[PDB]
DNA sequence: ATATTGCTGCTGCTGCTGA
RNA sequence: CUAAGAGUAC
DNA sequence: TCAGCAGCAGCAGGTACTCTTATTCAATAT
């Protein structure tokens, strides 16, 4: 808001994130082919077309043929397909590298280097544990603390793209096969993701107007169709007639 | 508003112009509004006594006119220190010209005046001045003109005279 | 040294309010002035030696406040008054936000 | 944020004395940009009231602007202070 | 809604505002060849009911004037038939978050 | 002020102390220590008021409260005790 | 007349005084400041009511100063004279120009213009007093007076009253 | 000593209420009436009573106190006077507004031309912004040239309702210089509208009428746009900065006020003695010109009122406007103390957040440290060392306000420090200091460093930190600001520190 | 405009 | 108009 | 003999018969 | 004091 | 129910910082 109290943006940067806490990351669901997508995420316990190696996890020889777990996998993969469709609608060019607050890849590498993942012992995790932990972490990423329908909807809309990133990285197949997290390593990863997200939220009292003005002016000092300072002057001074 | 300079009507009790800060309704410290409770002399004296004895107790945890004067002077010197010549004079005045004695009679007077249902300033004036007759009361307090019936006014002043005990 | 406009803007961007206030007041020019309560003008005769405060024109002696403003601000207000403009300073809100 | 400020009034508001500076945002902070004396005269004639919420108003008055560290009030709690000892 | 070929004579433009609550809106066919709301630059506009506006102002502690403004001549405002005081919710595809919802009050 | 004060049971602000709040709390406490205010923590030989206030904040012995002002004029009172200093 | 009223006072405390007894210090400093005071806004202020628990509120630190400003609210008993009101009092002094009557903490001056014609001043009567053909008003005499004038000073409210009216005088 | 104790309550300004001075308020606040243009009496050694330097307005000499408040030049704000004008004159900043208002209001009966009966006046008056409502009222009522004593009924345009109109023809009003000329359409009659009749017709505007035009009933009525009493600023506003070491040199405002007084006296004498209307009008025009050029000397078209020395007169408006005027040159940005500036050199042996400070600069700049039981010994030692050697103290600020200068204080002997005193001492190592390079285009050009005292004449900084500053070592100069309190020091270290700015937003 | 950037006009 | 803001007209 | 005075940027209205 | 000129780092 | 035209006039100008040089006449009257 400005001095009069008029709303400029209903949430800062349309995400409520401090700019210094943003890093470029890749959305893995938006890219790739359909066959590559299914090979990456689709897991089917009932059939052998997309079954998982029982050596991946301790219960892999016992969960085979389960029904409730298959329901969880079905809803997870349906959510992932929905996320792919949403991201392809959002980004027409298909660009996957975008700035987002929390760097998941470094957290996964830290967990791998900290707990000494041997990559041979069958994983202690259970599929239900992974799915429910990700679902709860989605709910623990709070930007708005209000307790009414308007604020709840705004909060849900403010973290949708980071939630898409989180589902893209912390998928069941990816956790069990590519990264081979253990139980404790997965819990540690969840805790750090939550803490870093809560640490990347913008601080009230920030003078974002002066920051934006300086962050636009300084590159201009560092500086067919007109461009550069004359074009910036033509834009800021809304001129009826331009070159 | 925030008028530069200020014009207001002059204070006049006979006209019932108490003042801008002595209006009928006052906002209490709890956020709601209350009637401006106008204490008569006896009720005000009892309130002063209650406040002083409560202050004495709180500091502790952390009748003939001669002996009442001695009690008020001793408790006053025990409770408060300097800049109390005003308070000393007020307290000796209160014990000198006192109309009622204790809690019972002042409660009876206040409930009677509530039954009269008159202005708090006017009921305080009625309780303060020990009048005798009707027209005498009406001329002592100009605000009494045609507010309560003659029979009711006469009887209530009769119970003021009766409850004027000791 | 001149503490220019854009230096003040950088310090605003940092969020350092108290440092900016100290730069503009305690380091350059801090001046205490007495103002009336009925009117916002600085037309208050304040005899500090005798502990007397009187605003001629409002006929008051009990509703006076003191403020700390830059001397340049006092000069600006006096120049506005000399140019037939009244910059009344009030220390309470007459309107809700 | 820049393009949101420029279009928040329903039209394209330029960054010029004929654009943003013409809003009803406070006489003291409007005069600090350009056309100082004319703004003061118009505020005097129209009897504008300045709420002193802007940065420029408190800068002129030499008082802590309600920005950054000034965006809140620090207060002493008697009960907590007794509670510590 | 009235649709005309070229123009309306001012002698009829003056009587276009009829007895309330009947409102006459005039459109040109040339302006209606292309549906502007299908442009990708144009985000989604949803008119709010009175109760929704009241809830919006209550939850955000806003006054009427503290909302962003949309003119009562904006092409989408004419398209949706906004009257003054009515608030449109604007759903946008943000690039920092997937979805962003703004609000604009008609003026 | 009764209307302005949001009741404690329905505060809707972040439970984390902001950088500006922490900076002002440290500055205020160091200024008070420099002016001979009583210290609520045991000193291990430190003499700098700023680091004394930092030690007080580390173990939450600062008896101050932040009055966070909402844009409409309402406020919420958050004690330094209950604010989580994650930064 | 006597009332009790809601009042508020701003007290500033230095940083060195924020010990565990801060509430006690504030409660004591409300006294000795407004107890037994005299203002034109509220007349006299004799005592504070409800001293058991005085509402002290939080206390805001003045920035760059460190001192804290408390807005303490309380009940105070007050005595405000009013023009056009009748009150009892005790005659304490007399003179050619009039006589002074003690009422509570204040003195009310009744001028010679506001006594009946036969109630002339006389220095022959001891003490020099305002005497009529039926009664004499000397020192230490009860009297009812109707107040008609008030001028306010910081240290002493001054009042002018009258005893000409019917049934006004010695009871 | 600064300013001594005052019993008045201390508050902060919450709201600024603008408006216009009423003549009676000007006469009420004034402490003196100014009637003589001479600043000094015939002896040329005192301030003339009733002149422009009346002692009641404030003292012009340090050795003498103000005659009104009995305070020195340090304390006295200055008190206004007033000049009672012989005839009303226009305010130069309100001539256009006066023209619009008199064009919106009947020039005979003082009522707005189009009442609520007109169709478009409901729309115009329903505008809540005061400035937009006036624009609409003007652009709809400028074209009407009759008071319309009878108007069609609002219910239906069949029967006629008679309002309080006077039925007179309004003129077409233009401005010819500083005067408004009205050409009445022939019932043309061209004549100059006297400010007397304009003032009279403004004073007859009803409260409802001018409150719909944007004016306020209390703070700015339209008739206050006409000047009848000039407020005279005190000598603090217009000081006599005599630099000839003997000859007083007066401010431009003093000369303009003397000219206004001369013209006022001339007009008064001409009116009293009786004269042809031509001379009276000429004197009135001269008075109007002098007042207008006093408030604003940059009037378009008219020639500038040249000063004595032949240069243009600096008016109040010129004093206020500009990059070097009050607002932009003394309030938004001002010169400050406790600052240093010098050439910068690189140092690979300094940490990223360190800055090397020349020893002499460290000896000049000081920090005031409050004496505390925790730092009594080292502060005492610094006081013993004195100001001529580093580290040491330059001043001792006592609680009474007296300031012991450590130079010339060794004669008095050792000083015993008391808790609560201040030692104003040289900046030592590890002091947070703000550090700036003047073409400051973003926040990272004003980061905070830690002091490291070095034995040479250049500021020394790490090579890596030169990129955010955009600073080379080909002769660049940089500035240093020292915080003077614990709060500013703390927030400067906790918000603006160099490491906290490594990643930029 | 201004000057700079008179008025307009004047 | 004026000029500025001839006449009208001329 | 000494002091006073004579390149860049805009803004707005008036008026019908004829054919 | 004002005015003017030569500059230094951007 | 619609086709054709005109008039005018106004200056300053990015942020800090250093240094030097010169500064309005003549005549009348007390
Ligand atoms: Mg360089
Ligand atoms: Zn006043
Ligand atoms: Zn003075
Ligand atoms: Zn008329």
């Amino acid at each position: 808001r400005n001095s009069l109290g008029n709303v400029i943006q209903f949430i800062y940067g349309e995400d409520g994130m401090d700019a210094a806490h943003i890093e470029k990351q890749s959305l893995d669901t938006i890219g790739g082919s359909d066959a590559a997508f299914e090979k990456r995420y689709r897991v089917d316990l009932l059939n052998t077309d997309h079954t998982l190696d029982p050596s991946l996890l301790e219960s892999g020889s016992e969960i085979l043929g389960d029904l409730k777990l298959q329901v969880l996998l079905d809803e997870e993969y349906k959510q992932l397909v929905k996320d792919r469709k949403f991201l392809r609608e959002v980004f027409v060019d298909g660009e996957a590298n975008w700035p987002l607050p929390v760097n998941i890849r470094r957290i996964i590498q830290n967990a791998q280097q900290t707990f000494h993942i041997d990559h041979t012992k069958p994983s202690d995790l259970t599929i239900k544990d992974i799915v429910l932990g990700v679902k709860d972490l989605q709910e623990n990423l709070l930007v708005l603390r209000g307790k009414n329908e308007i604020i709840q909807n705004a909060q849900r809309d403010a973290v949708t793209l980071f939630c898409c990133l989180l589902r893209s990285r912390l998928a069941t197949r990816r956790v069990l096969q590519e990264y081979r997290l253990t139980k404790q390593a997965f819990d540690w990863v969840l805790s750090n993701i939550e803490a870093q997200f809560l640490r990347s939220v913008v601080h009230p009292g920030e003078m974002v107007g002066v920051l934006a003005a300086q962050s636009i002016g300084e590159p201009a000092t560092q500086m067919k169709v007109t461009s550069g300072v004359p074009r910036l002057k033509e834009i800021l001074n809304v001129a009826k007639n331009m070159k | 508003r925030r008028r530069l300079k200020k014009v207001e009507e002059e204070e006049n009790a006979a006209t019932l112009q108490l003042g801008q800060e002595f209006q009928l309704k006052q906002i209490n410290h709890q956020g709601e509004e209350e009637e401006l409770i106008a204490l008569n002399l006896s009720e005000a004296r009892l309130v002063i006594k209650e406040a002083l004895v409560e202050r004495r107790r709180a500091f502790k945890r952390s009748e003939t006119r001669e002996k009442e004067l001695e009690s008020i002077d001793v408790l006053l010197e025990q409770t408060t220190g300097g800049n109390n010549k005003d308070l000393k004079n007020t307290m000796q005045y209160l014990t000198n010209f006192s109309r009622f004695r204790d809690q019972e009679t002042v409660g009876a007077v206040i409930q009677l005046l509530k039954s009269t249902g008159l202005h708090p300033f006017e009921v305080a004036q009625l309780g303060s001045l020990a009048c005798d007759t009707a027209d005498e009361a009406k001329t002592l307090i100009p605000s009494l003109n045609n507010k309560i019936s003659d029979d009711e006014l006469e009887r209530i002043l009769k119970e003021l005279s009766n409850l004027e005990t000791l | 040294l001149r503490f220019g406009e854009m230096e003040r803007d950088c310090m605003i961007a940092h969020g350092a309010a108290s440092f900016l206030k100290e730069r503009l007041m305690e380091a350059s020019d801090a001046f205490r002035v007495h103002i009336c309560g009925i009117c916002g003008l600085m037309t208050v005769i304040a005899k500090l030696n005798h502990n007397q405060f009187e605003c001629k024109g409002c006929d008051n002696k009990i509703d006076i406040y003191q403020i700390h403003i830059p001397y340049a601000a006092k000069l600006l207000f006096q120049e506005l008054m000399a140019m037939n403009i009244t910059p009344r300073l009030y220390t309470d809100r007459s309107r809700d936000f | 944020l820049l393009v949101d400020v420029m279009t928040t009034q329903g039209g394209l508001t330029s960054v010029t004395r004929h654009g943003f500076n013409r809003s009803n945002t406070g006489a003291l902070m409007r005069c600090s940009f350009e056309e100082t004396v004319e703004i003061l005269f118009e505020a005097g004639a129209s009897a504008e009231l300045d709420d002193c919420r802007g940065v420029s108003e408190n800068v002129i008055l030499g008082q802590m602007a309600p920005i950054g560290t000034g965006a809140f009030d620090v207060m002493i709690d008697e009960e907590s202070l007794v509670k510590y000892m | 809604i009235f649709v005309y070929q070229n123009n309306i004579t001012p002698s009829a433009m003056k009587l276009v505002p009829s007895i309330p609550p009947a409102t006459i809106e005039t459109f040109n066919e040339a302006a209606l060849v292309v549906n502007i709301t299908h442009h990708e630059l144009v985000p989604k506009h949803i008119r709010l009911s009175s109760d929704e506006k009241r809830e919006l102002l209550k939850r955000y502690r806003l006054k009427e004037s503290q909302l962003p403004r949309i003119q009562r001549a904006d092409p989408v405002a004419l398209y949706l038939g906004l009257k003054r005081g009515e608030v449109v919710k604007i759903i946008r595809k943000s690039e920092t978050s997937g979805r962003y919802a703004s609000y604009r009050i008609c003026m | 002020l009764k209307e302005k004060a949001i009741p404690k049971d329905q505060r809707a602000t972040t439970p984390y102390m902001t950088k500006y709040e922490r900076a002002r709390i440290l500055g205020t406490r160091a200024l008070q220590i420099s002016m001979n205010a009583p210290v609520f923590v045991d000193l291990e030989g430190e003499t700098d008021p700023l680091r004394i206030a930092m030690k007080e904040l580390a173990e939450k012995k600062i008896p101050l409260v932040i009055r966070r002002y909402l844009p409409d004029g309402s406020f919420e009172d958050w004690s330094v005790e209950e604010l989580i200093v994650d930064l | 007349m006597f009332f009790i009223k809601d009042l508020s006072l701003n007290i500033t405390l230095h940083p060195s005084f924020f010990g565990p007894r801060m509430k006690q210090y504030l409660k004591t400093k409300l006294l000795e400041e407004v107890e037994g005071s005299c203002t034109g806004k509220f007349g006299y202020i004799l005592c504070v009511l409800d001293y058991d628990n005085i509402d002290i509120q939080r206390g805001r630190i003045l920035p760059t100063d460190g001192s804290a400003e408390f807005n303490v609210k309380y009940r105070a008993v007050v005595f405000k004279p009013f023009k056009g009101e009748v009150v009892d009092g005790t005659v304490v002094s007399c003179s050619q120009h009039g006589f002074e009557v003690q009422v509570g903490p204040m003195k009310v001056f009744v001028t010679k213009h506001l006594m009946p014609q036969d109630l002339t001043f006389n220095a022959g009567s001891n003490p020099p007093s305002y005497q009529s053909s039926e009664d004499v008003i000397t020192i230490k005499s009860r009297i009812r007076v109707k107040i008609e004038g008030c001028i306010s000073q910081v240290s002493s409210i001054h009042a002018i009253g009258s005893i000409k009216e019917d049934y006004l005088g010695a009871i | 000593v600064g300013q001594q104790y005052s019993s008045a309550p201390l508050r902060t300004v919450k709201e600024v209420q603008f408006g216009l001075f009423s003549p009676e308020e000007v006469r009420a606040i004034s402490v003196a009436k100014i009637r003589f243009p001479e600043t000094m009496d015939e002896t040329q050694t005192r301030a003339k009573i009733g002149g422009l330097n009346d002692p009641r307005l404030g003292s012009i000499d340090r050795n003498l106190k103000c005659q009104t408040c009995q305070e020195g030049m340090n304390e006295c704000p200055g008190h206004f006077g007033h000049i009672d004008l012989a005839k009303p004159v226009f305010h130069v900043g309100f001539i256009a507004k006066i023209k619009k208002v008199c064009e919106c209001v009947c020039m005979h009966c003082g009522k707005l031309l189009l009442d609520e009966h007109n169709e478009l006046m409901r729309q115009a008056l329903a505008i809540k912004d005061s400035k937009k409502r006036f624009a609409a009222i003007w652009t709809l009522c400028k074209t009407k040239m009759v008071c319309e004593t009878d108007v069609p009924s609002e219910d239906d345009p069949t029967q006629l309702v008679s309002r309080g109109g006077c039925g007179n023809t309004q003129p077409t009003i233009r401005k010819d210089g500083l005067k408004l000329v009205g050409s009445w359409k022939k019932d043309p009659e061209l004549r100059v509208l006297s400010t007397e009749e304009i003032l009279n017709i403004f004073k007859h505007i009803s409260v409802k009428d001018f409150t719909s035009l944007g004016f306020n009933e209390v703070f700015s009525r339209p008739e206050w746009m006409i000047l009848t009493c000039l407020p005279v600023p005190p000598p603090p506003v217009r000081p006599s900065i005599s630099f000839n070491e003997s000859q007083r040199g007066e401010d431009d405002l003093t000369f303009k006020l003397a000219d206004i007084l001369k013209a006022n006296i001339s007009l008064e004498t001409l009116e009293h003695n009786g004269a042809p209307h031509h001379a009276i009008e000429e004197a009135e025009s001269l008075l109007q010109f002098h007042v207008a050029t006093y408030m604003d000397n940059d009037i378009a078209g008219q020639p500038q009122a040249l000063q004595k020395s032949g240069r243009p007169v600096k008016s109040i408006r010129a004093r206020l406007k500009g990059k070097e005027g009050r607002i932009r040159g003394n309030l938004m940005g001002k010169r400050v103390d406790f600052s240093a500036r010098t050439v910068i050199s690189g140092d690979p042996n300094l940490e990223l957040d360190q800055v090397g400070v020349p020893k002499s600069i460290a000896k000049t700049l000081t920090y005031p440290e409050v004496v505390t039981p925790y730092n009594i010994d080292r502060l005492t030692q610094l006081v013993r060392n004195g100001p001529n050697e580093h580290p040491g103290a330059k001043y001792v600020i006592r609680d009474s306000g007296d300031r012991i200068d450590l130079r010339y204080s060794k004669r008095a002997g050792d000083i015993q420090l008391q808790y609560g005193w201040k030692v104003e001492r040289h900046i030592m190592d590890n002091d947070p200091v703000l550090f700036n390079r003047q073409p400051s285009l973003h926040k990272m050009s004003m980061m905070a460093h830690r002091v490291k005292v070095i034995p040479y004449s250049t500021f020394r900084l790490n090579l890596s930190v030169t990129s955010p500053y955009n600073a080379d070592f080909d002769g660049d100069e940089m500035n240093l600001h020292v915080p003077q309190s614990e709060e500013t020091r703390a927030e400067l270290s906790q918000l603006c520190a160099v490491p906290l700015q490594i990643v930029s937003p | 405009t201004x000057p700079g950037v008179t008025x307009p006009g004047v």
